[PDB]
């Protein structure tokens, strides 16, 4: 089994120094053929050479670059080494809908994508007096899914007394944790029979003007 | 050849007599070689034709018309106001490619419709003016043939008033005088004669005698013909306008895109601090193109392409629906100063009356009669006097014709007071044709001229043996002073002596012309003629006369003018009778038509009395004598063709009264060239009308009638209030929205509604607003009001009262729309959204709103008065239903399915009706609005 030699780990900050990561193949008796780095499972661009030890450099190391790290080393006739260098960073809500505006009697999506590592835990709230309280399932009309990135809230027979509302996805991580708000409006059925009852509040006082006029 | 025979007539000198006789000896000598038979004249067969004008190849073609239609758009596309639109829109579609795009053609649509509408209304109006305006009295035959067809060889009988219509060598005729500036410049009435200057052109107006012409050739070689193919205080108002809004539009755009600018560059470079970095030298040059060209929709907003596009919609609209109302129109500017009209100047005969002379009343055996009589109450010995002094007397060619055509009335051919007197004659159950078949010219020798020097005609018959017998009619007070015997009682003849004919006078000829009838006599003499009187001394050989009869003809007045005249006079205009009857007569017509009311103080002078009256310095005119007259002048009787002039001249040019008076003529006749030109807008008669009074006027009247001419004043008011109302809705529009821009920039730092939405409602309001307010049909109530000033400004007192209060009700809308629909429609709000951000709710409510409320104002702005009923008659003019609901359904589709590229998002049922509301909120507040006391 080769051996190889890793940097350790980096917490992304807010400072602009670029970040070197790093591996050293000490141990390996075969015959090797070629490097290269990936980030989540995908190989980056441009890190195919011998590189018997390998470097790749971050010159502005933001949250979106976070991830887990990895140098694989392909031989001749042996089989890969990989190993393992996580970048952490606090994670970060890149996504989110301002406001869901849907009729009563109609289901309700909101989700909140998020950029991190490691993967957040998301948890879902409901602002109420001023505060925000945990959300309640005390209907069975409440759906949450959760992922690496996203998460979903789903509503079904939407109430127009209870629902409305705004509700705060939460995103923690072992770095710090991010939060945004999105805003709920149940519109009632009777909405466009107001406007009507005022239409014809205005022709029935204008026919009269005119034919007193007359 | 003809060409030898133009050649030969171009000298144009005392010379050509001498070149004639040296030459071409007289006209039969050679007229042979033009195969013509003066005498005989010609059939008029096609072969004949085609033989005689083997080498005519064409009439006088019309113009080359160079205004083809892509003519007329390259000369409509260089007008000042689209200039900076097509220019602006070429900015615009630069700057884009850096849905941009979608800003010029909207732009480049606006300036498309009109230049396609400009030139469609101009090429139509020509096409029309073809169409309308293109018997001959050079007929050849004894039968009249059509204007139409000129050949060479015709035999042209020439009178006076005609014009003429090709060349030709004189042959026979009494002192024909002809007017030659068209030709010469020289005004002078050039004396026509064979031994002196037989030649007569086409194109030269006959002023005085008559004759006839063999013309030299159909072919138009004569000079006009040579020469001719050798060849709006109101306007100037609206330009003044349409200058001063273009600088205020621009005044403000650049403003806007000043304190723009000033926000972006503080409140990023100042305020915060941020390096200008070179990698966001895109972003910082996106952000300027933006407010660039906000400003720029911004002043092709203001700038009102839609005005001269109204004005030539308007005129069109009114002359092609003029032609309908019995008034063809020439000169376009005439069509509006008929609107401002403030007095009339006719005459008595053909337009106040129908021109038709009927006999009512006769004074005929001492007994005066009011209706015609039977044949057996006049004694005999008379009647058969009576017809041998009218039916030979005068004019054999005065025939009468049954009409034959849906029972109408015997119409007239010649001298009309003869007609009535043959009239009368047929209607006594007499038939005058066993007299004049047995009395041809055989002994008819001695005839005097009719003419208004003498207005009598007499005539001498060799028939009585070893005796005369003349024969004469007269005006009942020239003639009838020179008589010396009545034929009175049964057959008596009474001594006439100066004491019993000045009762008769106020006996019967008073109360004749007091009833509006012409009064005539009729009288006869028998000379011994054996010594033959030497007829030469006009002063002796009409005295001695004996009166048969004195009969009063008439012509009636015609149904409409009574009211015409009382519809005139309510709408302020004031309308005088020039006539040349004698003043009882003009008088009493005057009264039966309203001229002149039985009770006033209006001046009745006669034609001697006027001249005399403004003339104090020898024979030299003074503007103040005239001064004095024309004021309190009604009547004008036994005028002058001089004295309509000096009338129009007085009229026109004084600056006594308040205001400066705008006049109208109608005219028919050869002398009425001068009075019918002086004037500001002359009328033409259509069928009465000679061509010399058809080729000097601005409009022409087809029904004769007098009541067409009041149509005509409705037709100009109706232009007038047409721009007026356009104006109206134009200005509210741009007020508001440049206010809305320029409290876009400084409150946020964008302007609410985006370029592309801002060139769909400049769009609206400029090509539609001209389109649909410029064709309102006129109303009655046009007639009922003063006529307008000089200097009376476009936007009057009423139009700025609407202006203001429809902006301030929408200014504040939108205001609140703006600051507070995030929490009425509980929406989210739009504001500060940064670049290239996805279209909101809250700004499309607001973009639905402005167009809703500019629709729903657009039907208010169809009364300029303070009418409160808008909708009356919104339905006789289908182009404004049709354009405002085509308006409101593309205004639908824009907003539903015409997301990101206008910057629109979809909305629900409850905001379209809020949108509905509030623009209905409008049309009340409209009616709120119209209770208000301008003074
Ligand atoms: C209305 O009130 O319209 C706005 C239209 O503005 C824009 O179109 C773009 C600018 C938006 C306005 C804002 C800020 C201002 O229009 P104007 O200022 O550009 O033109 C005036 C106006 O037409 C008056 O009504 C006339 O008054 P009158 O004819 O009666 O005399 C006056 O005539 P004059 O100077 O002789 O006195 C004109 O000059
Ligand atoms: N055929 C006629 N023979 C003799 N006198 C005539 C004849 N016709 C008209 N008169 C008279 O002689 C004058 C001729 O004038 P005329 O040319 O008919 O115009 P007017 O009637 O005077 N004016 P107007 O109505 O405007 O055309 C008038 O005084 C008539 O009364
Ligand atoms: C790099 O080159 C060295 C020297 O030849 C060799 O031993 C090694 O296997 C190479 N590694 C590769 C090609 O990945
Ligand atoms: C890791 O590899 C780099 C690049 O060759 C080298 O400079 C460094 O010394 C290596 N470190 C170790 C501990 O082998
Ligand atoms: C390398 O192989 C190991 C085997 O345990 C695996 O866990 C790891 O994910 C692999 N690395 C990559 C980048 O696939
Ligand atoms: C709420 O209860 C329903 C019905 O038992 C279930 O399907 C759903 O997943 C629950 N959601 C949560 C967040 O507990
Ligand atoms: C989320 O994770 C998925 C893999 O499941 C990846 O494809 C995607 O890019 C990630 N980020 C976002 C913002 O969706
Ligand atoms: C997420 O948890 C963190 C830590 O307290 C906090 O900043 C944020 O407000 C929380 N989210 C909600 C929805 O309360
Ligand atoms: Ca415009
Ligand atoms: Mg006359």
């Amino acid at each position: 089994k080769p051996r190889i030699v890793t940097s350790e780990e980096v917490i992304i900050r807010e400072s602009l120094l670029p970040v070197t990561l790093q591996c050293n193949l000490t141990s390996s008796s075969h015959t090797l053929m070629y490097s290269y780095w990936t980030r989540n499972g995908v190989e980056l661009t441009a890190t195919r050479k011998n590189a018997s030890n390998m470097e790749y450099r971050i010159n502005k190391p933001r949250a979106e670059d976070s991830g887990e790290y990895h140098c694989v080393y392909h031989f001749v006739s042996a089989p890969k080494a990989n190993a393992t260098i996580e970048v952490k960073a606090a994670p970060d809500i890149t996504g989110h809908k301002r406001s869901e505006n849907k009729n009563e009697g109609q289901d309700a999506m909101m989700y909140c994508k998020s950029v991190g590592y490691p993967h957040p835990e998301w948890i879902w709230r409901k602002k109420e007096n001023g505060v925000f309280e945990e959300i309640s399932n005390s209907s069975g009309r409440f759906f949450i899914t959760n992922k690496e990135n996203y998460t979903e809230l789903s509503i079904v027979n939407l109430q127009i007394t209870e629902d409305p509302g705004e509700y705060e996805c939460n995103a923690t991580n072992s770095i710090g944790s991010a939060s945004v708000s999105t805003v709920l409006r149940v519109r009632s059925h009777l909405a466009p029979l107001w406007p009507f009852l005022g239409i014809l509040a205005e022709i029935i006082i204008l026919v009269v003007i005119i034919v007193v006029y007359e | 050849t003809m060409e030898e025979l133009r050649s030969l007539m171009e000298l144009r000198g005392t010379e050509a007599v001498v070149k004639i006789k040296e030459t071409y000896g007289d006209t039969e000598a050679i007229c042979r070689r033009l195969k013509t038979s003066p005498v005989e004249g010609l059939p008029g067969t096609a072969p004949d034709l085609e033989k005689r004008k083997q080498i005519f190849g064409q009439n006088f073609i019309p113009p080359k018309k160079p205004k083809t239609f892509l003519q007329l758009v390259w000369e409509a596309l260089q007008d000042v106001t689209l200039i900076i639109l097509e220019i602006a829109a070429i900015i615009s579609l630069g700057l884009s490619f850096y849905a941009g795009w979608i800003e010029g053609a909207a732009i480049l649509l606006s300036v498309i419709c009109v230049v396609l509408v400009t030139a469609f209304n101009d090429w139509s109006k020509e096409k029309q003016f073809r169409g309308l305006q293109s018997t001959v009295v050079r007929a050849g035959q004894v039968v009249q043939i059509p204007v139409a067809e000129i050949v060479v060889g015709d035999i042209a009988q020439i009178k006076y008033g005609d014009l003429l219509p090709a060349d030709g060598l004189f042959i026979q005729g009494n002192d024909l005088k002809i007017d030659e500036s068209s030709l010469t410049g020289e005004s002078d009435q050039v004396r026509k004669s064979v031994d002196k200057d037989p030649m007569l052109l086409s194109g030269t107006h006959v002023m005085e005698g008559s004759g006839r012409m063999v013309v030299t050739a159909v072919g138009v070689n004569s000079q006009t013909g040579i020469i001719f193919t050798l060849l709006s205080v109101l306007q100037g108002k609206l330009t003044k306008l349409a200058v001063q809004i273009g600088k205020a539009g621009l005044v403000m755009s650049a403003i806007t895109v000043i304190i723009l600018v000033l926000y972006f560059t503080v409140d990023t470079f100042v305020v915060n601090k941020k390096p200008w970095l070179t990698e966001c030298t895109p972003v910082y040059v996106q952000y300027f193109v933006k407010f660039f060209i906000i400003g720029v929709t911004v002043l092709v907003v203001a700038v009102p392409e839609g005005l001269p596009l109204a004005v030539t919609i308007s005129l069109a609209y009114s002359v092609k629906k003029m032609m309908k109302d019995n008034n063809l129109v020439r000169h376009l500017d005439a069509c509006e100063t008929m609107g401002n009209a403030t007095a009339i100047c006719s005459d008595k005969t053909g337009t106040l009356t129908t021109n038709r002379m009927t006999v009512v009343q006769a004074y005929v055996g001492d007994v005066h009669y009011k209706e015609i009589p039977d044949p057996s109450s006049i004694n005999a010995k008379t009647l058969e006097l009576l017809v041998n002094a009218i039916a030979i007397n005068s004019a054999y060619t005065t025939k009468i014709l049954p009409p034959e055509k849906e029972g109408a009335l015997p119409r007239q051919v010649g001298n009309k007071t003869e007609c009535g007197l043959l009239g009368f004659v047929l209607d006594l159950r007499q038939d005058y044709e066993p007299v004049r078949s047995q009395m041809p010219e055989e002994k008819l020798y001695k005839v005097y001229t009719f003419n208004s020097v003498r207005k009598s005609m007499s005539t001498v018959i060799k028939m009585p043996d070893e005796s005369f017998r003349m024969y004469s009619k007269g005006a009942s007070e020239i003639v009838l002073k020179k008589c010396c015997k009545i034929l009175s009682g049964a057959g008596e003849a009474r001594v006439f002596r100066p004491r019993d004919r000045d009762e008769m006078v106020k006996k019967v000829i008073e109360p004749m012309a007091c009833d509006g009838l012409r009064t005539i006599c009729v009288a006869y003499r028998d000379f011994p003629s054996s010594p033959e009187p030497d007829w030469d001394n006009e002063n002796d050989i009409l005295n001695e006369l004996t009166c048969i009869c004195v009969v009063g003809i008439e012509d009636p007045v015609r149904p409409e003018v009574p009211e015409a005249i009382r519809k005139c006079q309510r709408a302020g205009i004031t309308v005088r009778m020039v006539t040349g009857d004698n003043i009882n007569t003009a008088r009493a017509i005057a009264i039966k038509c309203g001229i002149i009311h039985p009770g006033e103080d209006f001046l009745c002078l006669e034609g001697k009395e006027f001249n005399r009256r403004i003339r104090n310095e020898k024979g030299e005119i003074e503007q103040e004598r005239i001064d004095k007259i024309w004021p309190k002048l009604r009547v004008l009787a036994r005028s002058s063709p001089t004295d309509k002039h000096t009338l129009v001249k007085g009229i026109i040019d004084s600056t006594h009264t308040e205001q400066r008076q705008v006049v109208a003529v109608t005219g028919d006749g050869t002398n009425d060239g001068p009075a019918l030109k002086k004037a500001d807008v002359g009328f033409a008669m259509g069928i009465a009308g000679t061509d010399v009074a058809k080729e000097a006027s601005d409009i022409i009247l087809t029904d004769d009638n007098f009541s067409s001419i009041v149509k005509a004043v409705m037709w100009g008011r109706n232009v007038y209030d047409s721009i007026s109302k356009f104006l109206q809705f134009q200005l509210t529009v741009n007020v508001v929205a440049v206010i809305v821009a320029f409290t876009g920039a400084c409150i946020t730092q964008d302007s609410p509604l985006k370029a592309v939405q801002m060139l769909w409602v400049n769009l609206i309001m400029d090509t539609f607003a001209s389109l649909a307010l410029a064709t309102e049909p006129p109303t009655e109530t046009l007639l009922l009001r003063k006529p307008y000033g000089r200097n009376k400004p476009l936007i009057s007192r009423t139009m700025m009262k609407n202006i203001l209060g429809h902006a301030v009700y929408q200014l504040t809308l939108i205001f609140t729309l703006l600051f507070v629909g995030e929490k009425m429609f509980q929406i989210d709000s739009g504001r500060n959204a940064p670049l290239h951000s996805p279209p909101s709710e809250h700004y499309t409510i607001i973009f639905n709103t402005f167009v809703m409320m500019q629709l729903f104002n657009e039907i208010n702005a169809r009364k300029i008065h303070g009418e409160r009923n808008v909708f009356d008659g919104i339905f006789r003019n289908p182009i404004f239903c049709t354009i405002v609901l085509g308006t409101f359904a593309i205004q639908i589709v824009i907003v539903q399915f015409g997301g990101k590229p206008f910057s629109c998002s979809p909305l629900q049922l409850d905001q379209w009706m809020w949108c509905i509301f509030i623009g209905l909120g409008e049309l009340v507040w409209g009616q709120v609005i119209a209770t208000i006391p301008t003074s």
